[PDB]
C-alpha cells in the first residue's frame, strides 16, 4: 500500500553505490555438518546459493580477494574444549581421501590448530587464477580456488558430533563488463539451463492498458 | 610490560567488521592485471541507458511474451480519446518491473532523484499524425479528457517529422518501510488526431517506451532483496 | 554517397558518422586480411523470430583468414561489424543489433558454433539463455527502424582475460539480431525483407608459429 | 591425460625460487606418545622423514635458525588443565635418566612452563655448530642440536594420556656446493646405503624409440 | 591502561605464519661464517646447466641402465628415414625425469619459458654424414615423412665439421591440476644422408642428448611432491 | 611480539564509560544536518525565564 506525504529533497552520496560497497557484507556461504569418517571436504564454491549468483552474474569479469571465518559449535549452542584442525589445499595440490592419510601431514597445505572454547579463526586467501580475473561464463569447450578440508586431531574417535558455518568478506574488487540479470529460475551449479515448458514474465500482470 | 584493559567488545565477531587478517599465502604472488575495456566503477553508470518499458502487459500476453514489449496505435479509433496510461513507479510492480532501473531498486531501500522517458515510432513512412504526452504532477487526479490534460504539462508530439521524443519527469521519491512513502506521477498518452494513411500501407503501427535515469539519481541504504 | 574500398574489394554505402563504440576503445596492437567479408542474406519473413553468429567462428572456412587461424596456434583481432537492410517506404519493422560478450547458450556443436549460416533463436524473449530481452540495451547496441534509417555500424575491441588465445575452441562474442516490432505491409508487396551482414577485421596478429 | 588449451604468456617473478622461499613452510618433525616412565627424549633430527632429507641433500653446507611449536592434546582431541615442562638440554649437557633425576632442576637448561588449555608455547633455537655450517655429507672417520625433555610436572601420577605433535620452521637459510638428487629408497638415517640387489631407473618405461 | 580489543583470530596456530619468537639462549654468541666457495642464492641457476637426457628407455634396457643414455646411429639405415622422436615435457614422465630440471618441476605447479637441447656425436673421426632436426609447434602433427619435416623449423646437422648443435624450444607452458593444460611440440630426428665411413672405423656411434633451460624460465606455487 | 600486561580492572563493564565502539553500519552516510532555529546549548537558558 502505497501513500502520500514524506517527501525528500536532499542528494545522497554517491559512495553507496561504489562498486566495493556493494559487495562489502559477510554472508554465509557453507554449513557443514559431522556426526558422531570423520573428515569433510568443500571445496570453495561461491555459487553455492542463489543469492550471491545473481549478483556476480551481472558483470563477466571480476578480481578479489576473500576472507573467511569458521564459527563452529555443537548442535545445540554448547562448547567443549576440543581441538581441531583446518586445512586448506591450494589448486594442484591431492585432497585427503581418509581420516589418517598422507595429505595431512604435508608441509605444503596450510593449516590451523584452534579449539572450540577460542574466538573463531579468521584466514585470507589471496587471487588464484592464472588468468587476470575470473569470469562466470566461457563460452569455449574445456575457477578452482582450492578445497578446505576439516577434522579433528587424535588418532581416536571423539565423542562429540560438531555442525560448524563458514562465513565470507570479499576485499578489493574489480568488475568488467556488465551484463542483464537474469530473471528465470535456475536448475543446476554450472550452466545457464532454464525450464522451457514455462516462461515467467518478468513483470506482474493487469486488466487493460487504460487502467493505472 | 605496558599497562593494558579489555573493555566491552572483546570477542566478538562483527559480520561487518572491516580489519585485516593474517595471509594464507605469505610467499605468494598474484598474476598482474591487464589492461581490459569496459571497466565499472560506480553502479549508477548503468543506470543511465535506456532500456524497453513493459507497458502493454496485459492478462492474455502471459502466451506470448513477446507482444508486452510495444503498444499499438490504429486507424479505428477516433480523436481526442484515450490511448494508454501508467504511473511511474521505478520500485513498486507493473511496467518498470522490466527495466534495469527497476531492478536495481530491488536492492536498496531509499532513492530520489529524476528520469526521463523517450518514445518511438515503428509505423511506415508514408504515414503521419499527432499525439499529446501528458504529465501530471504528484499527488493530482487522473485527467479526464483532452481539454484538462493540455492545461498541465505535455508536449505536441506529430511522427511525421520527428521519430522520438523525450519527456522529463523532475522529481521523484521513495522510503520504503509493506508501505511506502511514494510522491510520483501518472503518464498518459492521448489521440491529438486520428490515423492518417495512404493506399497500399499498414494500418496499425507500434510505440516502444525506453526509459532512463538522469544525473541527479541517488540511492543509499543497500537491502537484500526478496 | 560515398564507396569504400579495402584492399580488393569494394562496397558502397553512405558515410553516415553515427557509429558506435564498444566501451569508447579503438582496436590496436599488443595484406588480405583486411578486406570486406560479406556473409550469406537472411530472409526476415513475418514469423522469423532472430539470428545470431558467434565469433570468430562464423569466418574460421572463409578466405585467407579461415586458413589462418586452422594453422596457428594464438589468435588476437578486433572487428567492425556493419548491418544493413533493404526495405521500400511501405514496409514497417525495426530491428535490434546488439553484441554480447561470452554468450553462453542453453537447452550439441551444430548450435552452439553453427559456423557461416548463422542459427534461429527459439525463445527470443529470453535469448535461449535465461536473461530478458528487455535489458539487452546495456550492451554495445543499435536501433534499425525501418521508418527513417537502413544502416548500423558497431566497433568491437578484443575482449578477452587472457593477450592471446586460440580460434578453434573459444568464441569471444555474438552478434544478435532480433525483430522487437514485427514485419508487417499490405499484399503484393515482396514478402520477404533481406538483411545483409558485413565484416572486417582491424589489427589482426598471429603468433602461432606454423 | 594432459590436453591442449589455456597457455600463459605472462613471465612470473624470480622470489618463487629464492633459497628462503623454498624452506619457509613449517611441517611436522615428530609425534611423541606418553600413555597412563613417564619422561621421553626427543632429540632434533631433521632426517626423521624421508620428505626433507631429500631436500635437504640437494645442497651440502647449510646455516640456520629454527623455530619449534608443540601442539598438545589427550588422544582424542579433548584438553584438560594439566601442567607440563619442556625441557631443552643443549650439546654437552647429560640427558634426564628418571623421572624425579636431578637433570630437571638443573639451572642452565632452560624450559618453558606451560597449561594444557593455553595456546601453543613457541621456542627459537639459534645456530649451535662449532663449525661455520653443518653438513650432511662427512667423509672422514670420527650434527647434533640439543635435545627435548618432555614430562608432567608433580610428583605424582598424572592420571591422563598425553601425545603431542612438534613442529619446525626454518628461518635465515644460507647454501653452498649444491648436489645431485637422490632418486633410490633409503635404508638408514646415517648412511647413504642402497639395495643392490635391484636399481630402480630414473625414468619411466616406453617400447620404441619411434613412438612418441 | 589502554584500551584495546581483540578480534577474532586470536590463540591461533599459523604454519606459514612468520613472525618473531622469543630465544632459547639469549646470551649466547653464534659462530661468526666464513667465505665458502658456491654459494646459491636461487634455485634457477641450477635450473640452467645441461643434463643428460634419457632418450633410449626402451623395456629391455631396465636390466643394464647405462645403455639408456645414448642412443644409436648406424650403417645399414636407408636415408630419408626416422631416428628418434620424443616430445618436450619437463613436468611428465618419459625422458626428462632423468635431468635436473625435470626433478625440480616436480616441487611447483606452474611453469613457463624456453629451454635449449644440444646434442653431441661420440663416433670415430673418419665418418662422416648428416642429419636433420625437426621441431614441430604445439598443437600441430607429427610428421609423415622427411619432405613435410623440412618444410617446419629444422637445422641441418653435419657431424664431419661439427661435432655439436643446440637447438631452441620457443616457449612451454604448464598449469597443473590429475589433468595439466600442456602445451608443448615434438622434437625428430631424421637420417639426411646414409653414415658413409671408410675401412678400418667402426660401423655403429652414439648421440648423447643435452638439455637445459633458458633466461626467461620462472615457475611459482611451490607444492610438495609424490 | 610486544610484552603487554593486564592489570586489575579488564573485562567489567562500567556503565559511564565514554569510550568508542565499532560500527554496525559503516558503509552508511547520515543525513546532513540543515539550519533549525532555537538551538539549545546549555540548560541554564531555559532557567532564566
Amino acid at each position: 500500500n502505497l501513500i502520500e506525504t514524506r517527501c525528500v529533497l536532499n542528494h545522497h552520496s554517491t559512495q553507496e553505490t561504489a562498486i566495493g560497497n556493494f559487495f562489502s557484507r559477510a554472508g554465509l556461504v557453507s554449513i557443514i555438518t559431522m556426526p558422531t569418517d570423520g573428515y569433510v571436504n568443500w571445496d570453495i564454491d561461491l555459487m553455492g546459493y542463489a543469492q550471491l549468483r545473481r549478483k556476480c552474474e551481472l558483470f563477466t569479469y571480476m578480481r578479489f580477494d576473500a576472507e573467511f571465518t569458521f564459527v563452529v559449535a555443537k548442535p545445540n549452542g554448547v562448547l567443549v574444549p576440543q581441538l581441531l584442525q583446518y586445512m586448506y589445499v591450494p589448486p594442484g595440490a591431492p585432497k585427503p581421501t581418509s581420516r589418517d592419510s598422507f595429505a595431512w601431514q604435508t608441509a605444503t597445505n596450510p593449516s590451523v590448530f584452534v579449539k572450540m572454547t577460542d574466538p573463531p579463526a579468521q584466514v585470507s586467501v589471496p587471487f588464484m587464477s592464472p588468468a587476470s580475473a575470473y569470469q562466470w561464463f566461457y563460452d569455449g569447450y574445456p575457477n578452482m580456488m582450492g578445497t578446505f578440508s576439516i577434522r579433528t586431531v587424535g588418532t581416536e574417535k571423539s565423542p562429540h558430533s560438531i555442525t560448524l558455518r563458514v562465513y565470507m568478506r570479499i576485499k578489493h574488487v574489480r568488475a568488467w563488463i556488465p551484463r542483464p540479470l537474469r530473471n528465470q529460475p535456475y536448475l543446476f551449479k554450472t550452466n545457464p539451463n532454464y525450464k522451457g515448458n514455462d516462461i515467467k514474465c518478468t513483470s506482474t500482470s493487469r486488466d487493460k492498458i487504460t487502467t493505472l | 610490560g605496558i599497562p593494558t584493559e579489555l573493555k566491552p567488545g572483546t570477542n566478538q565477531f562483527l559480520t561487518t567488521d572491516d580489519g585485516v587478517s593474517a595471509p594464507i599465502l605469505p610467499g605468494f604472488h598474484p598474476t598482474p592485471p591487464i589492461h581490459i575495456p569496459g571497466e565499472v566503477h560506480n553502479l549508477l553508470e548503468i543506470c543511465r541507458v535506456e532500456t524497453i518499458l513493459e507497458v502493454n502487459n496485459l492478462k492474455t500476453n502471459e502466451t506470448t511474451p513477446m507482444q508486452r514489449l510495444c503498444f499499438p496505435v490504429s486507424v479505428q479509433s477516433k480523436t481526442g480519446e484515450l490511448c494508454a496510461a501508467f504511473r511511474a513507479d521505478p520500485g513498486r510492480d507493473g511496467p518498470w518491473q522490466s527495466t534495469i532501473l527497476g531492478q536495481l531498486c530491488r536492492y536498496y531501500t531509499q532513492w530520489s532523484g529524476s528520469l526521463e522517458v523517450t518514445f518511438m515510432f515503428a509505423g511506415s513512412f508514408m504515414a503521419t499524425g499527432k499525439m499529446l504526452i501528458a504529465y501530471t504532477p504528484p499527488g493530482g487526479n487522473v485527467p479526464a479528457d483532452r481539454i484538462t490534460a493540455m492545461l498541465g504539462t505535455h508536449v505536441i508530439w506529430d511522427f511525421g517529422l520527428q521519430s522520438s521524443v523525450t519527456l522529463v519527469v523532475p522529481w521523484i521519491s521513495n522510503t520504503h518501510y509493506y508501505f511506502d512513502y511514494y510522491t510520483t506521477g501518472i503518464i498518459t498518452i492521448w489521440y491529438q488526431t486520428n490515423y492518417v494513411v495512404p493506399i497500399g500501407a499498414p494500418t496499425t503501427a507500434y510505440i516502444v517506451a525506453l526509459a532512463a535515469a538522469q544525473d541527479n539519481f541517488t540511492m543509499k541504504l543497500c537491502k537484500d532483496t526478496e | 554517397v560515398a564507396q569504400l574500398t579495402i584492399g580488393n574489394s569494394t562496397i558502397t554505402t553512405q558515410e553516415a558518422a553515427n557509429i558506435v563504440i564498444a566501451y569508447g576503445e579503438w582496436p590496436e596492437y599488443c595484406v588480405s586480411v583486411n578486406r570486406f567479408f560479406t556473409l550469406d542474406t537472411k530472409s526476415w519473413a513475418k514469423d522469423s523470430k532472430g539470428w545470431y553468429w558467434k565469433f570468430p567462428d562464423v569466418l574460421t572456412e572463409v578466405g585467407v583468414f579461415g586458413q589462418n587461424a586452422q594453422f596457428h596456434y594464438l589468435y588476437r583481432s578486433g572487428f567492425c561489424v556493419h548491418v544493413q537492410c533493404n526495405a521500400s517506404k511501405f514496409h514497417q519493422g525495426a530491428l535490434l543489433v546488439a553484441v554480447l560478450p561470452e554468450y553462453v547458450l542453453g537447452t550439441p556443436y551444430a548450435t552452439t558454433q553453427p559456423g557461416q549460416v548463422g542459427a534461429v533463436l527459439t525463445h527470443p524473449y529470453v535469448l535461449d539463455a535465461g536473461i530478458p530481452l528487455s535489458q539487452l540495451t546495456v550492451c554495445p547496441h543499435q536501433w534499425i527502424n525501418l521508418r527513417t534509417n537502413n544502416c548500423a555500424t558497431i566497433i568491437v575491441p578484443y575482449m578477452n582475460t587472457v593477450p592471446f588465445d586460440s580460434a578453434l575452441n573459444h568464441c569471444n562474442f555474438g552478434l544478435l539480431v532480433i525483430p522487437v516490432v514485427p514485419l508487417d505491409f499490405n499484399a503484393g508487396a515482396t514478402s520477404e525483407i533481406p538483411i545483409t551482414v558485413t565484416i572486417a577485421p582491424m589489427c589482426a596478429e598471429f603468433a602461432g608459429l606454423r
